[PDB]
RNA sequence: GUUAAUGUAGCUUAAUCAAAGCAAGGCACUGAAAAUGCCUAGAUGAGCCUCAGCUCCAUAAACACCA
């Protein structure tokens, strides 16, 4: 029943157009997302979720 | 020390008799950036049997949605039917589980939930690096 | 002074406390279809219809005429679905409806009208004209 | 007139009135107002699972108070470029709320409706099924910077 | 006649991942966009390339395509996770991560003195405990890992009676927040099931009913 | 000459004609009426007729909605009636199907506008 | 295996013109609803009998039985 909502569009008449972006979090799952500049695949990174001493740890492994 | 209190109370008072608008939404209002590019788009000019598919599909398409709406609510009405014997049940049985079962739970308040992904998550997943930071608006 | 009213009220069903779970019609048309069908009914106060001649309301009158054609129900009702249902399993009836350009047979639809169902309207219209009223009364 | 039988057959204003708290009995528990928010990137698929909670609670004859839209809620991605020491843009993405409040609902109906709209839910939403209550209220409405400045100063 | 209580799960795990689309579902998926394409105004990205393309042309006689070629070749060489995680195995079925496009049901194996049962999670609970606690207590011990449970309504979602002498069995329904399952080579054996599998393994009338409060969807 | 009915003003529709058609579109089927001053039903179309049914596909459309429209107007035609009145909503007024339908009742010759009334 | 009763679509009509009216869904329009237009599917439970009767199944509340 997720496939009830999602066969829709933008139903206003001034409106740029979207296309179907593939965006990533920190997790390895996709969402669809309609978006302008139509690239592929996009990753939303994440740099606040640790401490410091996870930050300087991460750092030091990289 | 006196005369200072009592401005800024009046001070205090004459902001609260203001008013209350809310933050004017970004969605419902189109950008000045979008009135440079009207003026240059082609038609489309809509054949005839495409046309005739898509009024077929949209045909087709309202019927499948009057069947799944309909299957819809005969499940929830099914389920409404069990959660009633149920409780009728119960409360046929012993009147004070049915009076302790007829309330809401204190922990159903901060109810969060997140609906499914196209992929599943991958294990042993890093993202490389990057920040953040707030470009929204503000309004007084 | 008061005086209880001689019959039911016209709006003493619905129940005047708990309006909003109580349903509400939002079309105009949908109200006067309802206002329309109120105002045909014999009410106990005094209505336009009663002063303005509605001919003494219901009469019975008398039928001098041959009886009607005897016709078998479920049989009629068969062949009108199986009608209905072969037209509609055409797809040319459906571009043309959809396309909004069809035509109608008016001679035909005449004739199976005063076969099936002309000699009540015309019946109404003598009423109407006022012939059974000058030639039997 | 007021001695005739047919007095009052011209009365309607009992028929439209035109001039909250939880209510938790034990057994009617009919608590006050909630606020079901949705939380996502796509404002088609927002709109369009907005519409369907709408539709849904009015054919299960849910009061909706009512049906709004949060401001929007936009971040901006910076991507760390290979060989270290340096952040660019990558792309901007929006983020959009859209809000409907409901009146009452029992123990029961707010189970099988919460079942519904989870097993209905779908990609890359964020549900949140919340009590109406004043920093909400107060989320959809302008900032104080005087009268915040104000109680600094007395304080 | 004698009385007694008996209390069951119905613990819920949701899918992870979408149903596929139904052909007609992708039908009107495609009209829409086609729609949503030709009712759109401009996008920059295909502005700025027909600016592009007319002031070469215009110049070649007296990008955006470098864009979009670079996000192409990222997007092939960027791998996705494999949707399908069963068809490759079609052995371990009492894996957490069996079905992600479907929700699933937990049900253990337990062989009685008497009685050789297809029995959902199921507990007792003395008159002093409440039917919540007696839920969390029994998730919290019968399952013998560390996982979390929400739980949706304190209303009775099902309930079965039967007459040796009587007995009522009341099933509650909760749902998964993350389950982090351990001892998984344990004799008891527990397995995550979908409505055609129980249809298929529920034998009794009064568990082979489940699917009367259980979604299809 | 007849003394038509001119009075209430304050309600809609106005009662001062001496024929009036009225035009029900149901759900399901489509229905044209001329009615008397007094109420009585002179002459009427349905598409709840066999007549109409047989030859007709879907009930409700604009195509049934003029086929009525036209049917009633050779039926007015018989019964002698040239002249109505149509006193639609204005919502009403602008939906495809009654347009077309005020179009075939012009082209099928009863014209609206019931004359005005000699020494009024 | 018993009764006081029925299978008109979700609810009520009608069964001599005719199985109707209200409900329920998709598209256009607005922030959502609501209204309007264009539309979409719908039933006399089934078998014989003369042109209302006998059975089977199903629903609804009670009595024996298995749990
Ligand atoms: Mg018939």
């Amino acid at each position: 029943d997720c496939n009830r909502a999602l066969l829709t569009r933008l139903h206003r008449q001034t409106y740029a157009r979207l296309y179907p972006v593939l965006l990533v979090k920190q997790d390895g799952s996709t969402i669809h997302i309609r978006y302008r500049e139509p690239r592929r695949m996009l990753t939303m990174p994440v740099d606040l979720d640790s401490l410091s001493p996870e930050e300087r740890r991460a750092r030091f492994r990289k | 020390d006196q005369a200072a209190k009592d401005r800024l109370k009046k001070r205090i008072r004459r902001l609260e008799k203001a008013s209350q608008e809310l933050i004017p939404i970004e969605d419902f209002i189109t950008p000045v950036k979008f009135l440079n590019k009207e003026r240059q788009r082609p038609p489309v000019e809509l054949p005839f049997e495409e046309s005739e598919r898509r009024a077929l599909l949209l045909k087709r398409w309202s019927l499948y949605k009057q069947r799944e709406h309909e299957m819809e609510r005969s499940a929830i009405r099914s389920l409404l039917e069990a959660q009633e014997e149920a409780l009728q049940e119960l409360r046929l049985s012993s009147p004070e589980l049915h009076a302790e079962a007829t309330k809401r739970d204190p922990s159903l308040f901060p109810f969060e939930r997140q609906g499914p992904d196209y992929t599943p998550p991958i294990s042993d997943y890093q993202p490389p690096e990057g920040r953040y930071q707030d470009i929204t608006k503000v309004y007084t | 002074r008061r005086a209880a009213p001689l019959g039911p009220m016209p709006n003493e069903d619905i129940d005047v406390s708990d309006l909003e779970r109580l349903k509400k019609y939002r079309s105009f048309d949908r109200y006067r279809r309802r206002a329309e069908q109120e105002a045909r009914k014999p009410h106990w106060w005094r209505t336009y219809r009663e002063h303005f001649g509605e001919e003494s309301g219901p009469k019975d009158r008398v039928d001098i005429g041959l009886p009607p054609p005897k016709v078998s129900r479920t049989q009629q009702l068969l062949e009108r679905k199986q009608a209905l249902r072969e037209l509609r399993a055409n797809v040319e009836e459906e571009r043309a409806a959809r396309l909004q350009t069809a035509r109608i047979p008016l001679e035909a639809v005449r004739a199976e009208w005063e076969r099936t169902c002309g000699p009540y309207h015309k019946q109404r219209l003598a009423e109407y004209c006022g012939l059974y009223r000058d030639l039997f009364h | 007139y007021r001695s005739k039988p047919t007095h009052g057959i011209g009365r309607y204003k009992h028929l439209v009135k035109a001039q909250v708290r939880p209510i938790n009995l034990g057994t009617d528990y009919e608590y006050g107002v909630l606020n079901i928010h949705l939380i996502a990137y796509d404002m088609a698929l927002a709109e369009s699972y907005a519409q369907y909670v709408h539709n849904l609670c009015n054919h299960l004859a849910i009061k909706v108070e009512e049906s709004y839209a949060m401001p929007t809620k936009t971040m901006e991605v910076l991507q760390l470029q290979e060989q270290g020491s340096k952040m660019f843009l990558d792309a901007v993405l929006t983020t959009h709320e859209r809000v409907v409040q409901i009146s009452g609902l029992s123990a029961t109906f707010a189970e099988i409706f919460l079942e519904i709209i989870h097993s209905n839910l779908p990609e890359g939403v964020k549900l949140s099924v919340r009590e109406h209550t004043e920093e909400d209220f107060k989320g959809r409405f302008k900032a104080r910077p005087e009268l915040e400045e104000l109680l600094a100063k007395l304080n | 006649s004698p009385w007694r209580l008996l209390g069951a799960l119905c613990l819920q795990r949701p899918p992870l991942v979408t149903k596929p689309l139904t052909p007609l579902q992708e039908e009107m998926a495609d009209l829409l966009q086609q729609i949503e394409i030709e009712r759109s105004l401009y996008s920059d990205h295909e502005l700025r390339a027909l600016d592009e393309a007319q002031q070469l042309a215009k110049k070649k006689s007296d990008l955006a395509q470098d864009l979009e070629d670079m996000w192409e070749q990222k997007f092939l060489h960027f791998k996705l996770g494999a949707r399908l995680t069963e068809a490759d195995k079609k052995d371990d079925r009492t894996s957490l991560h069996r079905k992600l496009d479907r929700n699933l049901i937990l049900l253990v194996r337990e062989k009685l003195g008497d009685q050789d049962i297809w029995m959902l999670p199921q507990s007792d609970w003395q008159p002093g405990e409440t039917l919540r606690q007696t839920a969390e207590r029994t998730l919290a011990t019968l399952s013998e890992n560390n996982m979390e449970a929400k739980f949706l309504g304190n209303a009775p979602c099902g309930h079965y009676k039967f007459k040796f002498l009587g007995a009522k069995v009341f099933f509650f329904k909760a749902l998964l927040l993350t389950g982090d399952f351990s001892q998984a080579g344990k004799k008891g054996h527990h397995v995550w099931v979908s409505k055609e599998e129980l249809g298929d393994y529920l034998k009794p009338k009064y568990l082979a009913q489940v699917r009367r409060f259980l979604l299809d969807l | 000459v007849a003394r038509k009915e001119r009075g209430w003003g304050t309600v809609w529709p106005s009662r001062e004609f001496w024929h009036r058609l009225r035009v029900i579109r149901t759900q399901h089927h489509i229905e044209a009426l001329v009615e008397h001053r007094n109420g009585q039903v002179v002459v009427s179309a349905s598409t709840r007729e066999w007549a109409i049914k047989k030859h007709l596909y879907s009930t409700r459309n604009v195509v049934a909605c003029e086929s009525v429209g036209r049917v009633l107007a050779e039926r007015c035609l018989e019964a002698g009636i040239n002249f109505m009145v149509y006193h639609p909503t204005p919502w009403e007024a602008a939906s495809d199907s009654i347009k077309r339908l005020q179009h075939a009742m012009t082209e099928g010759g009863v014209v609206l506008r019931e004359p005005r009334r000699i020494y009024e």
